[PDB]
């Protein structure tokens, strides 16, 4: 379970923290694993994400967190859901286990609202994991967003409604392996999750709180801050992971520029402006070309 | 001295040299030991007048296919505050080289749907179909990947990007909740008021070329027939597609194509790190086949299977050279590399 | 393909006129168009087939480069001494064979002319090059055919568009049918009339029959409306795609199986155009890690097998020219039907399996042509032995078989019959042995890779 | 007759850097005999000037940054490849321009030192901002050539620390053609063609297709003598 | 493909056959310096080099070649393996 | 370190084909050559055909003449295959007369003699006649360039006349390839090879050399603005 850290772009060392393993001392084992153990449970909506998953011999035994679970005291994973109360959704928030979940029926996050209350005489809903159609009145939970049944990796593909499953287990697989480029731009069409993700790398550098921008370097940044202490930012610059590609921070400010609390300072790896930036946006066509 | 230009007085590479394969990185030296010079040598020493040296050369070099621009030097010794060295050892250097890789044939490119290949081609500009306005398209993607994987989503990006590369605006839309072709279109026909609308304040019509394929637009049932070129252009730009000019020849495709803007991803695996080859090379200590893997200049494995495959052709000769006289017939092989020479 | 596929115009469709200078009065006021069905006197014609008439190839394929008529419009052409009434990139695909292989006469018996040009279609010419002209002439001719293929499909248009996927006009219609009778199913089970099972088994026919109608519906509208759709042409031609996944994309996904084997009662409506919702999207995942599982975990078994054949027959080697036997086998032309309890004729396919490449044990007489004893089955052979089976005269062949074959450690060259890679009696000394445990491995590996987890190679371990 | 007369030619111009070329009327498919030609020549075989090599003082290579600059030499290199260089005498080939900035300063193409017979066209390029304290003196060569070039083929490097770049000697930045539907007389069938061409501005829209022609013209006179 | 391989096939009873006497034979050319050789001096196979046109270094091309004009004798028991080798010998000094 | 000036090479069997090698040349300048070349080609080589026929007791194009094997469609079809070379420049347009008696096999040859017009195929079959058949034809040879159909141009002497589709253009083919050479460290150059097929009024050496100069005047034209 102790692994050489994946470190190609910050995406990829993201996705390594939040993998589960069913594998190692005391778990299963690769030859002896059944079908049993590597299909996809109907309790693991809203906490193990059903498409990311290696397709090979580790099918099913290496799997991802989804992006709204986590992981209690006692050791098992749960999903928040809202509170329906008279056929209106309110604002408080539980997190729950999946025996707890059994016990309710727990309706569709597209289910159209007029301000708070439910509008549709039916409603799609959930009992013990079948679907079924009741009325507003017998709903009792509703899900938070769709993003909470998929993981990060899976959260950053447009469209995915319209792929079929096979073809989007490469497609977020395949965002791990994408290397950083000197002209890294953020894709056309986004999903929401892009300034998040960079967010939470701690690759980028943010200003601690409101102040003024002293001197900014291709080395170093030293931001005046409100309550007049100095702070200087030493950055990394060209630095070698393990895979071998390059890490570098790149400043994003002048001199005598105020920012506020939370402001982008400087870019990290495959970043643009906080955004985070894996490829190129090119102009394609789609046709033949003399069999090349 | 040739060999030696690039390195300092310590024997160390300077930083901001150029180094290609067989280059020197760092030299060092290393004692010979005891021997009998065999009795052909001892003439050929005794001919020049030569006298032996109690050293020989050990220096690291760069290992083929490797290379590029010397950046940073790390030197550790036995002594020094928080260096432990294993026992016997004095002293290690570290030498980081760094390069710049530019796309070439065999490399990587993917997409966030599952679409995936390797560069086959790079053609010039002047080579690629381009737009009626003159601009030429980046990449060319095949049709035929797109119904066997059931991966729509890649076509509902590229409309999306077209609408935005005229517009100068970029979308968020979230999975399962954002958005839908009435609004895909509704954007596109504001681009198509700025990409054909330019057209008409400069003085220019309609293209001879764009009314042929017009005519055949509306033989596939793509437009409808009657109206006039502009409102069918309009038409056939709703559904993503423009009329394309074909570089090498200047007659346009005969029928629409769908073009747009599409984020593409460059990935890890490149040709340049797995591209190998050894004519002889480290053997094994029992079996005394060759050793296996790149980075031990090692050969292919020919396993079971591949045996299977020249016994069904029949070829007896072929397959008692690679059991034999390339893998562990000691004899047969320092035979057969004196005989090509 | 699409040079070879002609087009059809709907404009006039059916009108009647009494003179061809009528019919080419009416083309030119926008009535009818070129390639309307239309009946001159007594025949139906077309405008084209009476306005651009060509006294050679060259003076059709000219016209085409100055744009009065494209590749795909059915005009008269005087070719080889025939008057011909067909397309000029038909024609063009026919100088396309006759220069590859540098005879006109033998390339014209070697195409059909009359038909676009599929997989199945160019399969066939290719064979035949094969038999009549050797290896050299039929290495260029692949080539020939790979440069004209690739340029073709770069000029003619073919791309994807999120229209290209067509929805039915009958999918609203099928749609509100089914729920109309899935009401009336559970009227009937609330009453009694049904037990549990009954009820769910109905439900699922219902959705399987609905299904298939979809299917139907989905092509019927490409072919009358769309005929040079992206994905109808695909599908038609056999370069990518097949049926099943052409309705998920315009149709619907349909049922979906829990990981228990049980199916969803409720299946997926929308098609891959529309999008999914999430509930539909986490339901049709159960079946993508199965899927994948079944690749993974059964790779071994069929490896396995594969090394199991190499190991029981990697001695078997051609060792000489006749054994001298007298025994054999008798490959039968009919089989039993048990459903029916009759004799009927076996498939043609299963006829070319056991007898394509076979010498004769014995002397067959059969629609006054006679078959000599010892006599090598080339595929003609075959067709005529099965039609004179189809006329009641044969009913089974006597041939040589390795079964019966006397040869030590091996076989003998007569019992073993055609190299199948060659067309030709095998030569001594070949190890067919190996070959035939590749042969038998191969489709195994392969299908498991991408049914056959079914009573299918676990059928074949056991047996 | 069939024999048409000679068409008329007309230009429209807008400054240095965009054109437009009028030849009306033509027979009948003569648009695309001449304008496809004439675009290939002008994108792929029209001279120019790049940026070939650079010396920064301290700098060993591209891969270190400058103390008191905010951008590293991989930025700055890039910035250089935009510059646009004119020559006034036809038989210069190489020029060098230096720079010497103190900061704090935002250093643009105007800084260069000027030098006789040379003439920068976009003096209000963005080359690299100066903190409070920092240098930059750097020497720029400047050569003219044809095509595209990568700096791992030349390999020019004036001096020890010079780091060579990739050239792109192409002024032609765009090239479009139009053909219309013109008519003269009875005959409606007949053709006019425009040309749209775009330029940096060191060489100008109308220079650009003179030199064209006349690298059409020259590959035709290769058919003259059969060598069977 | 090869050329006349189509006619090369149709010469042997058994494909193998056809593999070892081209095999003998261009070993038989290697060993005499292609002085042995039943081409006529226009029938000599050639190839393109930057100083000139030269001879074919290739001996398995040449094999073939020879096959195909009919000038060779094969067959099994023809002579004894060592009368064939002196015999060459003292025809073609090598 | 411009390209050497490359080789022009010729191989032209018979008086109906020919090939012509250019190389070495600068990448892609093969296509750049090759296309305008092949367009010209097919388009603007002068040429002369038949545009009108005339027969007696024919009404229409469709019908059929008693005595005579072919019908109306068939012995024009045979007309669009006919060579006819005008030697005088200033001549346009001749008229052919052709009358015959069964059953003898009609030729081109048959046609009376005209000043200044010679036949360059006397071999062609026209119509094959029977006893008691008759054959009086009248041709209309045009001169022009290209491919013009019938219902185009519309031409006819006299009443009853037919139109045929007029073959003006001498080339029936073009077909031109684009190879990759090398010139020692040099891997993109190009290599152009054109086949040209004519019916044997202009050999193919001299409708390429036809071609060249019509675009080269062309390139003149970019000479006076406004
Ligand atoms: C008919 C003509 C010769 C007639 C004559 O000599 N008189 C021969 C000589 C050169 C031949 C072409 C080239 O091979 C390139 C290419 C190879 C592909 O495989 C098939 C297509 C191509 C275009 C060929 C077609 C045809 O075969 C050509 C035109
Ligand atoms: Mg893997
Ligand atoms: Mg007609
Ligand atoms: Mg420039
Ligand atoms: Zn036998």
């Amino acid at each position: 379970l102790s692994q050489f850290k994946d470190e190609t772009n910050p995406l990829s060392s993201l996705r390594h923290k939040r993998r589960i393993s069913a594998l190692g001392p005391g778990g299963l084992t690769r030859e002896r694993a059944g079908f049993d153990v590597r299909d996809v449970h109907r309790t693991h909506y809203g906490r193990i994400c059903p498409v990311e998953t290696p397709e090979g011999a580790n099918i099913g035994l290496i799997t991802s967190l989804a992006a709204y679970a986590r992981v209690d005291e006692l050791g098992f994973i749960r999903t928040p859901y809202r509170r329906v109360v008279g056929g209106v959704v309110t604002d408080e928030v539980v997190y729950m286990t999946a025996t707890e979940e059994d016990r309710y029926t727990i309706a569709q996050a597209n289910t159209p609202l007029e301000g708070n209350r439910i509008a549709a005489e039916r409603v799609v809903a959930r009992r013990k994991g079948e679907p079924v159609i009741v009325s507003p009145e017998e709903v009792e939970f509703m899900d938070v967003s769709p993003k909470q049944v998929f993981s990060v990796n899976t959260n950053l593909i447009p469209f995915l409604e319209h792929d079929d499953a096979n073809r989007a287990l490469m497609g977020s697989n395949m965002q791990t392996q994408a290397v950083p480029l000197i002209r890294a731009q953020a894709p056309v069409v986004m999903t929401g999750l892009e300034e998040r993700v960079v967010r939470d790398s701690l690759a980028a550098l943010y200003a601690e709180e409101d102040g003024e921008v002293a001197k900014v370097d291709g080395n170093r940044i030293v931001v005046r801050y409100e309550d007049g202490r100095l702070v200087e930012y030493p950055l990394r610059r060209f630095y070698r992971s393990n895979q071998g590609t390059a890490l570098d921070q790149r400043p994003r400010v002048v001199v005598g520029q105020r920012v506020r609390k939370g402001d982008l300072l400087a870019d990290g790896p495959a970043s643009e402006n906080g955004f985070l930036a894996l490829g190129q946006n090119v102009l394609v066509a789609i046709m033949p070309f003399d069999g090349y | 001295e040739a060999a030696l230009r690039d390195l300092d007085e310590e024997g160390v590479v300077r930083i901001g040299a150029e180094v290609k394969p067989g280059d020197i990185l760092v030299g060092r030296t290393s004692f010979k030991g005891e021997s009998e010079p065999t009795p052909e040598e001892r003439l050929l020493r005794s001919i020049f007048g030569e006298k032996a040296r109690d050293v020989k050369d050990t220096s690291l070099r760069v290992p083929p296919g490797e290379g590029g621009i010397v950046v940073r030097t790390v030197r550790l010794r036995r002594g020094d505050p928080g260096v432990e060295l294993k026992p016997g050892v004095r002293e290690v250097v570290r030498v980081y080289v760094a390069q710049k890789r530019k796309l070439q044939v065999g490399d990587k490119l993917a997409n966030r749907h599952g679409n995936k290949g390797v560069v086959a081609k790079i053609l010039p500009v002047e080579d690629m179909p381009h737009l009626p306005d003159g601009t030429p398209v980046d990449v060319i993607l095949n049709p035929l990947g797109v119904p066997s994987r059931m991966n729509l989503g890649q076509i509902l990006e590229t409309h999306l990007g077209l609408a935005g590369y005229f517009l100068g605006q970029r979308y968020i839309s979230p999975i399962f909740d954002g958005a839908k072709e009435p609004e895909i279109k509704e954007l596109l026909a504001q681009a198509f008021e700025v990409y054909f609308g330019k057209r008409k304040g400069e003085g220019f019509g309609v293209d001879k070329r764009e009314v042929e394929v017009l005519r055949r637009a509306e033989k596939l049932g793509l437009v409808t027939p009657g109206k006039t070129p502009e409102e069918q252009l309009k038409e056939l730009f709703l559904q993503g597609k423009v009329v394309l000019y074909d570089g090498r020849t200047g007659e346009p495709i005969e029928g629409p194509i769908v073009v747009g803007q599409m984020f593409i991803m460059k990935l890890y695996h490149m040709v340049e790190d797995k591209m190998h080859a050894r004519s002889t090379g480290p053997y094994s200590l029992i079996t005394q086949q060759p050793l296996g893997g790149k980075a031990q200049f090692g050969g292919q494995r020919f396993g079971e299977m591949e045996v299977w495959a020249l016994e069904a052709y029949g070829a007896a000769h072929t397959l008692q050279e690679m059991l034999t006289l390339k893998s562990d017939d000691i004899e047969g092989r320092n035979a057969a590399y004196e005989a090509i020479i | 393909y699409y040079i070879t596929q002609v087009r059809k115009e709907k404009k006039g469709a059916g009108l009647e006129f009494a003179t061809p200078e009528e019919a080419l009065a009416a083309h030119e006021r926008g009535e009818v168009a070129l390639n309307a069905p239309i009946k001159v006197a007594g025949r139906e014609t077309s405008v084209g087939r009476l306005k651009y008439v060509f006294a050679n190839p060259d003076e059709a394929l000219l016209a085409v480069a100055h744009g009065i008529v494209d590749l795909q419009d059915v005009v008269t052409v005087r070719y080889m001494g025939k008057r011909l009434e067909t397309s000029p990139g038909r024609i063009l695909f026919a100088r396309i064979v006759a220069e590859a292989v540098e005879d006109e006469k033998v390339a014209w018996e070697l195409i059909q002319l009359d038909v676009p040009q599929e997989k199945n279609s160019l399969k066939d010419l290719v064979y035949q090059a094969f038999l009549r002209l050797g290896m050299e002439k039929t290495a260029r001719l692949l080539d020939a055919l790979k440069y004209y293929g690739f340029t073709f499909s770069t000029t003619s248009g073919i791309t994807i568009g999120i229209d290209d996927a067509v929805i039915p006009e009958e999918k609203k219609q099928y749609l509100e049918e089914a729920d109309r009778k899935l009401l009336q199913i559970e009227q009937a089970y609330e009453m009694g009339f049904l037990t549990d099972r009954e009820r769910y088994d109905q439900i699922l026919q219902l959705w399987t029959e609905t299904t298939e109608k979809v299917t139907q519906a989905v092509f019927k509208n490409f072919e009358e409306n769309y005929p040079f759709n992206p994905l109808y042409v695909m599908a038609q031609s056999g370069a990518r795609g097949n049926p099943q996944q052409i309705r998920q994309l315009c149709g619907l996904r349909g049922l979906m199986q829990k990981p228990s084997g049980e199916t969803f009662e409720v299946p997926v409506r929308s098609s891959f155009r529309e999008g999914l919702t999430v509930l539909e999207y986490f339901i049709s995942s159960h079946g993508a890690r199965k899927g994948g599982a079944d690749t993974a975990l059964r790779t071994a078994d069929s490896g396995y097998l594969t090394r199991k054949l190499v190991d029981v027959t990697h001695e078997i080697v051609v060792r000489e020219a006749d054994c001298g036997t007298t025994n054999y086998i008798s490959v039968p032309l009919f089989q039993p039907d048990e459903v029916t309890r009759s004799l009927r004729l076996r498939k043609r396919a299963d006829i070319e399996a056991g007898l394509y490449g076979r010498v004769l044990a014995r002397e067959v007489e059969v629609l006054g042509v006679r078959l000599e004893e010892g006599r090598y089955l080339s595929m003609d052979d075959v067709h005529l032995l099965i039609k004179a089976a189809e006329a009641g005269e044969i009913q089974e062949v006597p041939v040589r078989s390795p079964l019966t074959c006397q040869t030590r450690y091996g076989v003998c060259q007569k019992c073993y019959g055609y190299d199948l890679s060659m067309a030709r009696p095998v030569s001594i000394g070949e190890a067919v042995g190996i070959v035939a445990a590749q042969s038998i491995g191969e489709p195994g590996t392969q299908l498991t890779m991408r049914a056959d987890i079914t009573q299918g190679l676990p059928r074949v371990i056991e047996l | 007759d069939s024999k048409l007369k000679a068409p008329v030619f007309t230009v429209r111009t807008q400054g240095r850097e965009y054109g437009e070329f009028v030849l009306e009327p033509l027979e009948r498919g003569f648009g695309v005999t001449l304008g496809n030609p004439l675009r290939r020549i002008l994108l792929s075989s029209i001279p120019g000037t790049a940026v070939t090599s650079v010396y920064i003082e301290d700098v060993l290579h591209e891969f270190s940054t400058i103390p008191g600059v905010k951008e590293d030499v991989v930025e700055i290199i890039l910035n250089l490849k935009e510059l646009v260089v004119r020559f006034l005498n036809p038989s210069l080939q190489t020029v060098t321009l230096l720079l010497k900035a103190e900061g704090p300063k935002e250093v643009k193409a105007r800084d260069f030192l000027p030098v006789a017979d040379v003439e920068i066209m976009n003096p209000d390029l963005h080359i690299a901002t100066l903190e409070e304290g920092g240098r930059l003196n750097m020497e720029v060569r400047v050569d003219r050539g044809v095509g595209y070039v990568p700096a791992e083929k030349h390999g020019i490097k004036d001096r020890i620390n010079a780091i060579p770049v990739d050239a792109v000697f192409s002024p032609v930045r765009r090239v479009a053609f139009q053909v219309e539907d013109t008519r003269l007389g009875q005959r409606t069938d007949l053709d006019k063609l425009t040309l749209r061409i775009w330029t940096d501005g060191s060489v100008t829209p109308l220079e650009a297709l003179n030199q064209a022609v006349e690298i059409l013209r020259e590959h035709l006179t290769y058919f003259s003598n059969p060598q069977a | 493909a090869e050329p006349g391989i189509d006619k090369l096939f149709g010469m042997v009873d058994s494909k193998y056959r056809l593999t070892v006497v081209v095999a003998k034979r261009a070993q038989q050319l290697l060993r005499h310096g292609f002085k042995n050789t039943v081409l006529e001096p226009e029938e000599r196979p050639k190839m393109q080099t930057l100083e000139g046109l030269f001879d074919d270094p290739n001996a398995v091309t040449w094999a073939m070649k020879e096959l195909l004009t009919g000038r060779l004798v094969f067959g099994e028991n023809l002579v004894p393996e060592d009368r064939l080798q002196k015999e060459m010998e003292r025809l073609y000094p090598v």
